This record gives C-alpha cells, structure tokens and sequence, in this order.
C-alpha cells in the first residue's frame, strides 16, 4: 500500500485513456455478481 | 437461488454538486460524456464542461472568491469501462475523498489525498467495486447498503481537508464538489432489489 | 402523528470484543455494571473486570504479546446518565475512535484521539446523541440509520492508528476492542420502528 | 473545537463521576424524541 501523503506513490502522469487500455477496461464488458434472492 | 446482477453503464454516469464551505452553490451538473471538466471559467457550462466562474453565492466571502480564482482549468474527469479518473488540470492541487481509493491502498477510512497538477488518479475502480459488491452480497443487506458510501466522492480545489489538516471537514473548504457514480448506485440498487424480492 | 420515543437504559449497557490485529480474540464481554475495566491481567474476568491476560491466540506473534504486556490496568469504563467515559488507567496511552466525539469537537470523520494515562474522556454523550437523533428523525430513515455507526466505538491499547499514522486501520493495531452502546442502539431501533409502522 | 492532537484540549483528570454531577446527568431522566410514525 502507498502512503496517502505521497501522490507519487499513487497518482499518474499517464493519460487516463492510455491507462484504461493497458488494463483491458474498454474491451471489458460490464461485470456481474450473483446475488441470493432473499 | 443465485440470480446474476450485471453492472449497466448509465446514460448520465454521475452528477456533480458544487459547494463553497457549507453552502451549496449553483445547480446540479449531470455528466453525460466520457471526458469533461469542472473548472472556474466564466463561460456557460455544457454537456462537456461544468464552469464555476459564473456561479454566484450572495454569502460568498473574500476567501471563497479568492480561491475561486485558482480553480482555473479545474479537474478533468473521465469515465471509461466503469473506471473513473480525475486529472488535475488546474495549477493548484486538488484533493479527493474517495472511499474506493481508501479501500485499496489500505488507507485510513475517510482520508483525503492530493492530486497535484499534471497528475490524475483513478478515483473509482468499478472492478474492485464489483469484487466488494460480490463479497458483500454474501453478508446480507447492511453489508451491501454500506457500499453506497463508495458511490459518493468529494473533491476540493486548491485547499484540502482531513485529519493532519487545518480544515477538518469538507464543509470548511473554500471550493468543493461531490459526485455521485450512478453506474455503481444503480447496480447497487438492482442488487438490493434482487436481495429484496 | 408525532409519537414520543424515549431512551431506555439497558440491563447490559454495552458489549466488548477484543482483537489482536485482524483476529478477534476471546469471547464477547458484556457490561452490566456502571464502572468496570478492560485490563490485561491474568485473572478470570467478571461482571466488573474484563481481563485479557488469559486470552490465548494461537496466531499471536511477538509484537502482539509484547504489547499485551503493556495493557496493564487497561482502561476504566463508566456509564452514567447514558454518558460514557473511558479512563486510561494504564501506563500506556489508549486511543479512541468514537463517532460521537468526532461529531462534537468538529474533528474529521473517523479520527482517533489519544487518551493518555491519568486522563479520561466522555466517549459518548447521550444528550448530544438525542439531539442528533431528534434532528435526524426529521430527515427520514437513512439519516437515522446513519447514527448506528455512533453506537460503535473502537479503542486500542498502547499503540494508536489513523491518518497521520503508521498503522492506518484498527485492524493493524496489536491490541484493540470494540464496544457497542446498547442503550443508543435499542433507542435507535425503537425509533426506526415507530418510523417503520 | 479542540485539536484532536492535544488530549489536553479535550480530556480530563476530573473523576468521571465528579463530572457527571456538575452537569446533572444522574438527576437527568432518560431523553425522548418525537418521531413521525411513517
């Protein structure tokens, strides 16, 4: 885990778009969760 | 028994409310597009840009207006694959209180981090969200209703708040906003529904 | 239309759970008396004293046991007029995360304060609670169900946690406990009931 | 409001009991709140 006081440990200068690519977030269809109906 | 509930991307993925200290200011801005900004420009807002330069607050004091001058380009917001980033375009850092972020990173609950200029941050990981949602489902209603808190993110321009801070609450910050991730909220509703049949 | 809901002092005003890091340890201790303590003495607990010296945790590590040595006299807890104090009898400070405290004092939400030795702190102001409860009622269910969080207080002996901290979560602290103010919770239930008729 | 970093600004060496007195917490009957039944 990164220190919340050091953005450098958790932020990025990489364009957001360019990031969502190399992680397959676009090609990724919406997620699903099974929920017991009760 | 176990019926699948899928996340569904909303038309308007989030709504934004602006605040000057404890006073809400302006009307609620609704995000329809993938990439927009919330700035302080004196231009009329639109589908892609939520300007604040034109917002009046009869009780606005010197401190608020002075800070309001530094929002500037503000923050660029992006929604993609249910992922949400916030890029500080402004020349003044921005601060974020995202429950989702605090969840990963293992930070203390309620923490507010700084997104300095030129930087961005994935304020919402829809997957990580699904994982919790998944896990939560198996702990009943309350457990799940708890994730609603995660669909609300607050951010303040220029000045930050939190523990270790001078300003302890968001309500004591000159210029802030609150977003509501509709995607997650809808999905959270649907879920409770299926649990509440 | 408006039916009065009164606070009613429970038989057992709170229950205490002990933890070593993320592992719950021992059984749930129930407070029946007005003034008791939670210490680390190796004596058999009773109505008036929740000893921890005798609690075993097969996964206990050196750090936990070492700290467990410093609880000592621990903390004396008092309930009176629905008011709840915590007196650090121990020679090592104790840390408290009380939503009620953070409410007044205007501290950031989730903060953890230090109650050094020889000192005490009203961790719960039942009046201040009623005031919120009162106000809340007039904001619907959710608003009220929110105060449930206030009936849960966490405390760790010797080592503290929180933002500005090395240990970010209660779960990363050597020796802690969680109490549940039954008085408030019952009263909170009753209220929702009357709202849920 | 007191600084959460200075117990001195929010704690006390006054016996809890002795405090609950000079505030009428004992003589104080349990509080009540009116709640709209809906």
């Amino acid at each position: 885990s990164p220190n919340p006081n050091n953005p450098a440990e958790y932020c990025s200068t990489i364009p957001p778009l360019q990031q969502a690519q190399a992680s397959g977030a676009l090609s990724s269809p919406p997620p699903t969760v099974m929920v017991p109906v009760g | 028994d176990l019926q699948p509930v899928t996340y569904c991307e909303p038309a308007f993925w989030c709504s934004i409310s602006y605040y000057e200290l404890n006073q809400r200011v302006g009307e609620t801005f609704h995000a329809s597009q993938p990439s927009m900004t919330v700035d302080g420009f004196t231009d009329p807002s639109n589908s892609e840009r939520f300007c604040l330069g034109l917002l009046s607050n009869v009780n606005r004091n010197a401190a608020v207006e002075l800070t309001r001058r530094h929002i500037g380009r503000g923050v660029r917001l992006y929604y993609i694959g249910g992922e949400v980033f916030a890029e500080c375009l402004s020349d003044s850092a921005i601060f974020v209180q995202s429950p989702n972020c605090n969840q990963r990173y293992g930070w203390h609950p309620a923490t507010v981090c700084k997104i300095p200029p030129g930087c961005n941050l994935k304020i919402f990981n829809n997957q990580e969200f699904a994982a919790l949602l998944a896990q939560s489902v198996n702990q009943g209603f309350e457990a799940v209703y708890q994730l609603t808190r995660m669909c609300t993110i607050r951010m303040s321009f220029v000045k930050g708040w939190g523990a270790e801070y001078r300003r302890q609450t968001v309500t004591s910050t000159p210029c802030w906003i609150e977003l509501h991730l509709n995607g997650p909220l809808q999905w959270l509703d649907k879920v409770l529904t299926q649990m509440g049949s």
